[PDB]
């Protein structure tokens, strides 16, 4: 008679004992094709095509934990990867609602862990962000980011970094889906708690503080015209997305942490509060002009990674619009912005994409639109040379040979800058604008 | 967009796969 053995069934059969009467069947075939899937793109789409996603799906509302926590590892890993249908059969079975269903019965870490890993998963797929916004925002608030933030110590620090990751994704774009997380009761609150918390740890550098202060910048995005009666007592709610206290928290950030994503994500929060025309975005930029923020702001310039050395530049330019210590931002933006063009001796910027080099031209202008003494000390920086290096290239396009050309123009506006280069020979077509 | 859930591999009793 026949003794049990380790031959390995085939996936058809594997996904056939997800329907088994014995539990440890379930569960073992569940753990087993957990495995099987584990970075190997093909099994996972095999599982798609052999119809098992709804099979794991449904296994997420059996009673035993080894059933379901097993279905979920298996669907973790299934959501992951290159196969982007893998995600879209997930959601298209109700995927997301059955995980939320048992995102509300979980009491463990290892099973939430679990669950919001497979959230994080699926949100990058923009087919399936308002899916996790409409179904699962409340849960993941209620259920995880509150309770464990220690808002109100903090705490399940992997399941708080998988859920902010998942709400970060799924607020990348669409005002509906800022407005409905702006709107969330404490969901504001317990992330800028969160951060605090983590700077005051000492932690300027982990995922946890990286996808919280990303999901800030995308809440900041756009605030002054999606804040429900954008018409502008202790604030609350969304109203902390432009208090001192965060605006502080962020500028701390880009002093300590040493992490492009969160350097990025902080000067762009600043950037996003800066944007609009409305009280809070005059009383915060003309708070950032203050010598301390400035310096912290204009250091990131000489960051060695370009998306850090772009945000400064985005996030200097907003502070620039309204400037009136002209020369502040004169002294602390010109220097740092010029060394990032092409055409002198540090190497990488002449390696910069053209998005990089017209977000530094076009802030040049910008704060030297009327500021005599900031075009004086880009005179002074050799950037001059620079702008006549891009605007005469033969290789750059169009574009940052225009916005070169808009710089030279706003040059040619000040005596004092015209006068030296037509003692060169230069003269004003020289460098026309088309 | 970052799938920052990653994957993971699992244990499995391969003897009662049956």
């Amino acid at each position: 008679p026949p003794p049990p053995n380790w031959r390995q069934p085939e996936l058809p059969e594997v996904i056939a004992m997800l329907g088994f009467r014995l539990d440890a069947v379930k569960s073992n075939a569940a753990a087993y094709l957990q495995h099987l899937c584990y970075r190997n793109d093909k099994v996972k789409t095999d599982v798609r095509k052999l119809k098992g996603i709804p099979v794991l799906v449904g296994l997420l509302d059996h009673p035993k934990k080894e059933v379901h926590l097993g279905a979920c590892g298996a669907l973790k890993n299934i959501s992951f990867g290159r196969d982007q249908d893998n995600k879209i059969a997930i959601k298209n079975c109700d995927g997301v609602p059955a995980l939320v269903r048992l995102l509300r019965k979980a009491r463990d870490m290892d099973l939430t862990e679990v669950i919001t890993g497979t959230l994080w998963n699926l949100s990058s797929h923009d087919s399936i962000k308002m899916e996790i916004v409409d179904h699962a925002l409340h849960a993941l608030t209620d259920e995880v980011i509150i309770p464990h933030s220690g808002w109100e110590h903090i705490e399940w620090e992997s399941v708080l970094t998988n859920t902010a990751g998942c709400l970060r994704n799924v607020s990348s774009e669409r005002s509906e889906a800022r407005r409905k997380l702006r709107e969330c009761d404490g969901l504001v609150d317990a992330l800028i708690f969160i951060v605090q918390a983590e700077i005051g740890q000492k932690d300027s550098d982990s995922k946890l503080v990286e996808n919280c202060v990303c999901l800030l910048r995308n809440l900041s995005y756009q605030v002054h015209r999606e804040i429900p009666q954008a018409e502008r007592s202790p604030a609350r709610g969304y109203e902390l997305l432009f208090q001192p206290e965060v605006v502080r928290i962020y500028i701390s950030l880009l002093k300590e942490s040493k992490t492009p994503a969160i350097l990025e994500a902080s000067a762009g929060a600043i950037q996003n509060l800066c944007a609009g025309r409305w009280t809070y975005g005059r009383y915060i930029r003309s708070a950032l002009r203050q010598e301390k923020a400035l310096s912290a702001i204009a250091d990131l310039l000489t960051n060695e990674h370009e998306r850090v050395v772009k945000a400064a530049s985005g996030a200097l330019r907003n502070l620039a619009v309204d400037a009136r210590n002209k020369e502040l931002i004169g002294k602390h933006a010109i220097p740092n912005l010029v060394k990032n063009l092409p055409g002198g001796q540090q190497n990488s910027s002449w390696n910069f994409s053209e998005d990089t080099v017209i977000s530094i031209l076009n802030t040049i202008n910008e704060v030297i639109a009327e500021n005599l003494e900031a075009a004086k000390k880009l005179r002074e920086t050799q950037g001059i040379e620079k702008l006549v290096l891009i605007n005469k290239s033969g290789n750059r396009s169009e574009k940052e040979v225009r916005a070169a050309a808009l710089v030279l123009q706003t040059i040619w506006g000040y005596k004092e800058l015209r006068k030296p280069l037509e003692k060169e020979g230069w003269k004003k077509s020289d460098f026309q604008v088309n | 967009d970052e799938e920052g859930g990653g994957e993971e591999d699992q244990d499995f009793d391969l003897s009662q796969l049956h």
